[PDB]
RNA sequence: GCCCGGAUAGCUCAGUCGGUAGAGCAGGGGAUUGAAAAUCCCCGUGUCCUUGGUUCGAUUCCGAGUCCGGGCACCA
RNA sequence: GCUGACUGGGGCCUGUAGAGCACUGAUAGGGCUAGGGGGCCCACCAGCCUACCAAACCCUGUCAAACUCCGAAGGGUCCCA
RNA sequence: UCGCCUCCUAAAAGGUAACGGAGGCGCCCAAAGGUCCCCUCAGGCGGGACGGAAAUCCGCCGGAGAGCGCAAGGGUAGAAGGGGGCCUGACUGCGAGGCCUGCAAGCCGAGCAGGGGCGAAAGCCGGGCCUAGUGAACCGGUGGUCCCGUGUGGAAGGGCCA
RNA sequence: UCCCCCGUGCCCAUAGCGGCGUGGAACCACCCGUUCCCAUUCCGAACACGGAAGUGAAACGCGCCAGCGCCGAUGGUACUGGGCGGGCGACCGCCUGGGAGAGUAGGUCGGUGCGGGGG
């Protein structure tokens, strides 16, 4: 029973998925610390009461509420309008 | 001094002629030298361990300024050396110093060029401003046949207000540039 | 090359990394010791 | 035979055939078209064959416009082999064709010669075809 | 160009913007967010001496004393294309420091 | 990882028991020859790997950084 | 102990279907045309022509999982019912 | 073929398999790090002695196609790019709070104290434009050290920190 | 409240390119200098200081223009939440909700906040 012989591929890899993205959206209450975006660039630029880590990660600097903002050529900002 | 021949000549002779030739309304529209940047290429100096800081301290006598030590931006194996430590030698002259340099060049140096029939009249081309290049650097007074060792030429770009080379041609010819008609 | 660093004349360690051939020798640098605050540190 | 000169990638996924043609659906060059009535992959060998027949008919005569181009690679595992072990080898190339695509076109010819030539070609194609004229295909102003 | 826009490094309230003209020198204490100018002092445009850097000290002193009154103790020092030098508003007053 | 051995001319290598730098061979000219070798003559090559030091000096003595050469272990 | 699924209204998040050629490549016909091949033809190096290979540019036509100037339906999420 | 990273497949949150398509990693930088101050690309068309078709020089045109050590993607000149000055925060003691998530890992982190660096200052600095360059425990080795020390004092040998 | 300029934000090209006219009394620039502060891998070019003869040429501000760029309906299609049909298959079709992209008409040579100086 004559078995045909076959090859191999040099292909079968991908990396671990890395769960990127926005983590809180407009109008979600947040505490200081809360990370808001996991990103690979300045896909969003940090706004009011928003810091950004060595890895581009945006985060709430206060306990507030999130607002987004497109400024066309200036890009997109995430802010935390504080409640108090 | 704050005044030299050419400088005077420009104002009390050429300035007006041009206003008469081309009919300018404003003092500023009247073309004027901007600068004369002079430069040496120097494909050697790189190699044979060549310090060749001989050229700048020498150049400084003629131009009157300590030149600046320019360097290569890519790596070219083909044409040797690798970006950086590289070589080239460039000085920028404005005001008096510019004038003193041209004064001497036109009135003296171009005279003892080896051949000579006049400066090439195809080295502006619209693109206002004028380029020319030399071979021997001893053609200037300050340089002596004792001082030399290698004959390093140079490029002279002279930049002006003139937007067309018509009106720029006039300016230079009237300042005393002998052109090869 | 892996590398440690000493509050010159005693204890403490900080630990780094030089490139020997590349700019290397006598690695010395102004770092802080918890060993009463703070001095010049050598390699080893 | 009829293939690109380069490709970004050597092999590519098969995909599907939604209706319509997207474009290439109106005349534009010559004075008579051969239009698609069904989707299909058309192989370079078919295109060529048809084209040659066209010419052969009005031998060396008018002009021909081949409006589909086989950019898609066509894989096929070696014969007799079992499954797995990566994608197959590239055997040829196809042009994706969808109903209402004007695949051919002719100029400088009698309607009699044309009508006929095309018919002939329609035979070499593995799909149903229709002949066309130059109606309201003049997308102007 | 003069892009410079180190002012773009404005992260934390109360801009003292400075504009230096060949002739004069002007300066305003600006609130961003509100987009609003509060207090504002000038060279001979506030009617003052025929000098320059010595005038700068005076238009400084002048700005401050006005603002102090309004609460303002502390700010940040601007002039964008400044090259922080010369025409320096080293006034007493303000708690913007330096 | 720890103990050995080494570095000297272009190449392979001798040695004051601290005071001289040398074979051999390759290399270049000259004699021989029907020749190419082997012969026989003359002439070049020295950071004695490295800074320190002992001493009246050092090339061999000692500290030493350095590069190769072994040798015996070890490896959670 | 009413907070659930699911539903209504508001607000963010998105890059598929479709479409498009602005980027990355592929591509038909025509024009113009750097180089190169080759005929005219000579070393005084130019010069003219080409129903040949061929950049960019122009006109007209297309294609794409790893293209996107563009982009639905839907989907995810928080608030209030 | 076996771990890790990029892209697609993946059906517009996340996640998503196959001996599906196609590439990278097992390093590197004492400046390629901190801060302050400056500077702006690739091309294209002229023009210029040696000078190619980019050596260096001049002038226009050129928002980004350059560059950012290295694969890809994202991002980016209103710098993350280039150049210079002082520097060592490539800190020690801590960490509100979150991302991710079967576990254990992985990741971001404001702010407080110590003692610093750059800045007039506002401020910024707990390595590097970002996402690979990695290996739990066990068993040992070094250097430290408030600790334990088999009747007592010390040793031997342990623990603790690195 | 109304002009004009000087600062400084917001909207994010309907703000732009390119053309064409204007403006110097005031602002602003270019300008006059390079002693002094401060500067240049060489240059007072740039940065900086002291000025005020000259110009609005450059740059900036204000107007007009649609050639290019930008924006862009309506209608109709594509695609599709959900409901259901035909074909042997590739795929096609009807319902009810949603509804592009290209393209046609058309529009655009900006709008606005605060503060200052001048009628």
């Amino acid at each position: 029973a004559h078995k045909k012989g076959l090859g191999s591929t040099r292909n079968g890899r991908d990396s671990q998925a890395k769960r990127l993205g926005v983590k809180r959206y407009e109008g979600q209450v947040v505490r200081a610390g809360n990370i808001l975006v996991r990103q690979r660039g300045t896909r969003f630029k940090p706004g009011k009461n928003v810091g950004m880590g060595r890895d581009f990660t945006l985060f709430a600097l206060v306990d507030g509420v999130v607002e987004f903002q497109d400024r066309g050529r200036l890009g997109r900002y995430v802010h935390v309008r504080p409640l108090a | 001094p704050l005044d030299v021949a050419l400088k005077r000549k420009y104002y009390e002779e050429v300035r007006p002629e041009l206003i008469r030739r081309f009919g300018y309304q404003n003092v500023w529209e009247v073309p004027r030298l901007e600068k004369v940047v002079i430069n040496q290429g120097l494909g050697e100096a790189k190699e044979d361990a060549r310090i060749l800081e001989k050229a700048a301290q020498e150049l400084a006598l003629i131009t009157g300024q300590k030149p600046a030590v320019t360097r290569a931006k890519k790596s070219i194996s083909n044409f040797k050396l690798r970006k950086g430590m590289p070589i080239g030698l460039r000085v920028t002259l404005r005001r008096d110093r510019m004038w003193i340099f041209l004064e001497k060049l036109l009135n003296v140096a171009l005279p003892r060029i080896r051949d000579f029939r006049g400066l090439n009249p195809n080295s502006f081309d619209g693109r206002g401003n004028y380029n020319l290049g030399l071979r021997e650097q001893l053609i200037f007074p300050e340089i002596t046949y004792d001082m030399v060792d290698a004959l390093r030429g140079m490029d002279i770009a002279v930049v002006t207000t003139a937007e067309t080379d018509e009106e720029a041609r006039a300016l230079l010819e009237l300042l005393g540039f002998p052109f090869r008609k | 090359l892996l590398l440690e660093c000493t509050e010159c004349k005693r204890r403490n360690y900080a630990t780094e990394k030089n490139k020997r051939n590349t700019p290397n020798k006598l690695e010395l640098r102004k770092y802080c010791p918890w060993c009463r605050k703070h001095t010049v540190h050598r390699e080893v | 035979m009829l293939m690109p000169r380069r490709m970004k990638y050597r092999k590519q996924q098969r995909g599907r055939l939604k209706g319509a043609t997207k474009g290439g659906d109106y005349v534009a060059f010559g004075d008579y078209g051969l239009v698609a009535l069904e989707p299909a992959w058309i192989t370079a060998q078919q295109i060529e064959a048809a084209r040659v027949a066209m010419v052969r008919h009005f031998r060396r005569g008018g002009k021909i416009f081949i409006r589909i181009f086989p950019d898609k690679p066509y894989t096929k595992k070696p014969l007799e082999v079992r499954m797995g072990k990566g994608k197959g080898n590239v055997e040829g190339y196809v042009a994706v064709v969808k109903p209402g695509r004007v695949m051919f076109e002719v100029a400088g010819v009698t309607e009699e010669q044309a009508m006929e030539a095309l018919r002939i070609a329609g035979h070499k194609l593995p799909i149903k075809t229709k002949i066309v004229r130059r109606d309201a295909y003049d997308e102007a102003q | 160009k003069f892009r410079v826009r180190n002012r773009i490094k404005r992260t934390g309230r109360l801009r003292l913007s400075v504009f230096r003209s060949l002739k004069h020198i002007y300066a305003q204490i600006i609130d961003d967010e509100k987009g609003v100018t509060l207090v504002s002092a000038s060279s001979l445009a506030l009617k003052l001496k025929g000098n320059k850097t010595e005038v700068a000290r005076q238009v400084g002193r002048a700005l401050a004393e006005k603002a102090l009154a309004l609460g303002i103790k502390q700010v940040a020092f601007d002039r964008g294309p400044y090259k922080y030098h010369g025409r320096v508003k080293a006034l007493a007053e303000g708690a913007r420091e330096g």
